């Protein structure tokens, strides 16, 4: 759960450059694929299990 | 001056904070149409010698929202000014800049004389303009006052031909104002060259006033390198001064694999688009 974004997955940190407005990732279908952690500023990928 | 000048391919902005990678995304959204015009609106010591009014800062109608561009080495340019009354009645909208800061302050401005002048008006001899800015006499009820790091930052020019070029947009919706601002060092020898640059996002501040009015205020004490003329209409000239308006159009983007937009088409300009 992060800001109120439930889900289920791995989590792995990526080499995603992520811009410092850009919060979300996201890719075709509406799928979520990235967050922004509340408290540090890391940005990891997410991979269904 | 009222001349009008095409603009190329300008005027796209980042319409959500989600990121993408390598899609054709079609959005529908205010956007400034391609190939339209835009007007010079100048600025110029008329006879600066004298004190003698130049109406440089009239009031513009503001049709949802305003792109604004500015082409110059100096500071000149500072503030802006909004609001549908301008008046003691309602609210009014000051974004002025410090030295290395900015406030914008949401409050009525009961009376606005006009900006200050210094007689003279000649930069040639002396550089220094210090502390003369009071444009606001009664602050009445009002709240609001937001601060953060300054929209500007000064791109240093030198050895000629090189200057900063400032892009923004002002847009005011449901009770959130945004303002895009973008940087951009080279400009060469063009006033308004080509090329394709993405609107940075950089502030969102909740007000909720309606906008129908907005004025534009210049250091007028003095402003150099400034031609100028009489015409009207569909003319040529120089005014490093822009303007234009946007309409709610539909916009097709193409992401690059870092994130970055590198080209857009409009969905209403060309049958082949
Ligand atoms: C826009 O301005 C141009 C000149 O810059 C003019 O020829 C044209 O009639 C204007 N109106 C349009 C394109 O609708
Ligand atoms: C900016 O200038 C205004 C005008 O005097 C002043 O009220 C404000 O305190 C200044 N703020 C900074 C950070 O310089
Ligand atoms: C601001 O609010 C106070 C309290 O309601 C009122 O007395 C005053 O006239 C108001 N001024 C303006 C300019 O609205
Ligand atoms: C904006 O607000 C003012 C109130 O001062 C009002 O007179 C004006 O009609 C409003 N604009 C529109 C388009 O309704
Ligand atoms: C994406 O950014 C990286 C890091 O600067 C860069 O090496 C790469 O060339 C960029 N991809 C482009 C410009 O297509």
């Amino acid at each position: 759960n992060f800001n109120g974004l439930t889900g289920t997955g791995v989590l792995t940190e990526s080499n995603k450059k992520f811009l410092p407005f850009q919060q979300f990732g996201r890719d075709i279908a509406d799928t979520t694929d990235a967050v922004r952690d509340p408290q540090t500023l890391e940005i990891l990928d997410i991979t269904p299990c | 001056t009222q001349s009008y000048t095409n603009s190329f391919t300008r005027g796209v902005y980042y319409p959500d904070k989600v990121f993408r990678s390598s899609v054709l995304h079609s959005t529908q959204d205010l956007f400034l149409p391609f190939f339209s015009n835009v007007t010079w609106f100048h600025a110029i010591h008329v006879s600066g010698t004298n004190g003698t009014k130049r109406f440089d800062n009239p009031v513009l109608p503001f049709n949802d929202g305003v792109y604004f561009a500015s082409t110059e080495k100096s500071n000149i340019i500072r503030g802006w000014i909004f609001g549908t009354t301008l008046d003691s009645k309602t609210q009014s909208l000051l974004i002025v800049n410090n030295a290395t800061n900015v406030v914008i302050k949401v409050c009525e401005f009961q009376f606005c004389n006009d900006p200050f002048l210094d007689v003279y008006y000649h930069k040639n001899n002396k550089s220094w303009m210090e502390s003369e800015f009071r444009v606001y006499s009664s602050a009445n009820n009002c709240t609001f006052e937001y601060v953060s790091q300054p929209f500007l930052m000064d791109l240093e020019g030198k050895q000629g031909n090189f200057k900063n070029l400032r892009e923004f947009v002002f847009k005011n919706i449901d009770g959130y104002f945004k303002i895009y601002s973008k940087h951009t060092p080279i400009n060469l020898g063009r006033d308004l060259p080509q090329g394709f640059s993405a609107l940075e996002p950089l502030v969102d501040l909740p007000i909720g006033i309606n906008i129908t009015r907005f004025q534009t205020l210049l250091a007028l004490h003095r402003s150099y390198l400034t031609p100028g003329d009489s015409s009207s209409g569909w003319t040529a000239g120089a005014a490093a001064y822009y303007v234009g308006y946007l309409q709610p159009r539909t916009f097709l983007l193409k992401y690059n694999e870092n994130g970055t937009i590198t080209d857009a088409v409009d969905c209403a300009l060309d049958p082949l688009s």
